[PDB]
């Protein structure tokens, strides 16, 4: 999964998030044709109750059908503030796309960082199933021992998404950052 | 500050691919608007980022234009209409990985031409084979491999690409896949560029590269038949929207759970003094660590493609529901997930 964000000079805006599910979906290109095959199926409930690449469940609602769209997680965002675009982000992340992108919503309202400081910042994530409170590198060990004795099940893993981010400023300035967690990426303008 | 934005003061595209993104900040500079440099940026990332950019895939897009119009474009892939309930299923009744995964039987009908198409048509002001063209250069002419692209060649592109003669033929070089530096040139892609950006998106739905397919299917026991290419059809739909303190946050609806859940847990944050406890506290985390647990325990057992099933998607984004979520949060004490079931939405219908 990807995800960018465009604004341009009359501040329309654009989010996308577009994905083969895996990296590389299945590696099977169709024929000749040298396109890459999804696995987006895995994104259905394959069996109620059993959790499926990203330890998501599910039952009826997304049971596999045909002609069905599979539930996807993918969050392409826009914030608006004072009744314009403000903060255009989104990110991969499967099942962490949905806190990711709370996060950068929570960052840049609550905490009024700016859409790079908002980007840098560690993450964490819980999803009620595995019961974990995920983090990454980089929370105080301070603040780790009082979540611990609040009973939070903390688990040390993998960097979580890469958002892809633009803020609007007031006088129609764009400010954009793209994620330290992914290597050579761009946010660029003119 | 210690870190800083990067500034502009006419237009701005952020991608996963420093190609992909100078193609979408060039195609403004010509004139294109968002949703123009939009559908550039995923073409060329479906050429330089496959890993994940893609025409063999799907996704979502939000596009708000400059009047304030919000929508999204739902081009989720659609399962095969032979697709059945159980199809992942071992003969002992439990889901095979593999099955869902790696074989042909995990693909559904890829939607992406159809929605960039979709948004272009009615958004967009350039034609389909103007926001091609600097994809399908670089798939006829090649560009050099860089790091993300060789380490995820190496790491992930290992487990499946040399198993199938097509991809390896593609991405793999002397055994091995393609390092940082080789030149990666894709003439197949190219020439289902050049043939979409010709016939346009029919090509992909019911042309040759709908041929091609549905024979890779056909051959390997998957399922997307030509039916399924020209049955498919990428979808508008009204953003899934909320207001937290004042400002309004708009994100994709099902078939995408994300929008839902981003509000729902907004409305529950709203009740707690968020700025006061700060980044990186204890606290925070924690009111934000339970308030999580409450969604993806809903998102389990009403979330679906909504054209199949009636999703609330009203009750969980309502504020008095939220509201007695937050007053079950303990910000000194967890509540295990065993204690937590899918809400009893009935008073907030
Ligand atoms: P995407 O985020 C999978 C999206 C789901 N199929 C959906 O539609 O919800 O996948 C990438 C690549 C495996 C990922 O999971 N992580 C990269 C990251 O950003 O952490
Ligand atoms: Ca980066």
């Amino acid at each position: 999964t990807t995800h960018y964000s465009v604004v341009d000079k009359d501040g329309n805006a654009v989010a996308v998030t577009y994905t083969l599910n895996t990296t590389f979906g299945t590696g099977i290109v169709a024929g000749e044709s040298g396109i890459l095959l999804n696995n987006q199926m895995d994104d259905f409930s394959a069996k109620p109750g059993v959790p499926n690449v990203y330890g998501l469940v599910g039952g009826d609602a997304n049971a596999v059908g045909p002609n069905k769209r599979p539930l996807s997680s993918m969050s392409p965002t826009i914030v608006v503030k004072d009744g314009k675009t403000w903060l255009v982000t989104g990110s991969p992340g499967g099942s962490r796309i949905i806190t990711t992108v709370l996060q950068m919503v929570v960052n840049s309202i609550d905490y009024g960082l700016n859409v790079a400081e908002a980007t840098n910042a560690p993450r964490f994530h819980h999803q009620w199933l595995p019961d974990e409170l995920r983090v990454e590198k980089g929370f105080s060990p301070d603040t780790l021992k009082l979540l611990e004795a609040k009973g939070q099940k903390v688990a040390l893993k993998e960097a979580m998404g890469s958002t892809q981010s633009i803020m609007v400023g007031p006088d129609g300035e764009l400010y954009g950052a793209s994620d330290p967690r992914s290597v050579d990426d761009l946010t660029a303008g003119y | 500050d210690v870190f800083h934005p990067v500034r502009a003061k006419q237009g701005m595209v952020a991608s996963v691919d420093a190609t992909a993104t100078q193609v979408g900040v060039d195609i403004l500079k010509e004139g294109g608007n968002a949703v123009d440099a939009a559908v550039a940026v995923g073409y060329a990332l479906a050429v330089t980022h496959p890993q994940a950019g893609n025409l063999g895939g799907g996704g979502f897009m939000l596009i708000r234009s400059k009047n304030g119009n919000t929508t999204a474009i739902d081009f989720r892939e659609m399962a095969p209409a032979k697709a059945t309930r159980d199809m992942f299923l071992d003969d002992q009744g439990n889901p095979d990985s593999k099955k869902s995964l790696t074989s042909h039987l995990a693909s559904g009908t890829p939607g992406t031409v159809a929605g960039f198409s979709l948004a272009l048509d009615k958004y967009g002001t350039m034609p389909l084979n103007k926001v091609v063209q600097p994809a399908f250069k670089l798939a006829r002419d090649g560009f050099i491999v860089n790091d993300a692209l060789a380490d995820d060649l190496k790491t992930y592109g290992s487990e499946v690409l040399p198993n199938h003669e097509n991809s390896k033929a593609i991405f793999w070089k002397e055994g091995e896949p393609l390092k940082k530096g080789d030149t990666l040139v894709q003439a197949n892609l190219a020439k289902s560029l050049e043939m979409i950006a010709e016939n346009g998106p029919d090509e992909f739905y019911k042309g040759t590269i709908a041929e091609q397919i549905a024979q890779e299917m056909q051959k390997n026991g998957g399922l997307i038949t030509k039916e399924d290419l020209a049955a498919y059809k990428a979808v508008e739909r009204t953003p899934i929207s909320g207001d937290y303190r004042g400002y309004q946050v708009y994100s994709m609806p099902p078939p995408s759970s994300g929008g839902i859940h981003i509000v729902q847990i907004l409305n529950i944050l709203e009740n707690f003094d968020m700025k006061k406890y700060g980044f990186g506290s204890a606290d925070a985390m924690q009111i934000m660590a339970e308030a999580e647990k409450y969604a993806y325990a809903d998102r389990s057992e009403y979330l679906g493609d909504p054209d199949f099933v009636k999703v609330p998607w009203q009750a969980l984004t309502n504020k008095a529901y939220a509201k007695s979520i937050a007053d079950q949060i303990d910000i000194n004490k967890a509540k295990p997930s065993s204690e937590i079931r899918p809400g009893k939405l009935a008073p907030y219908e």
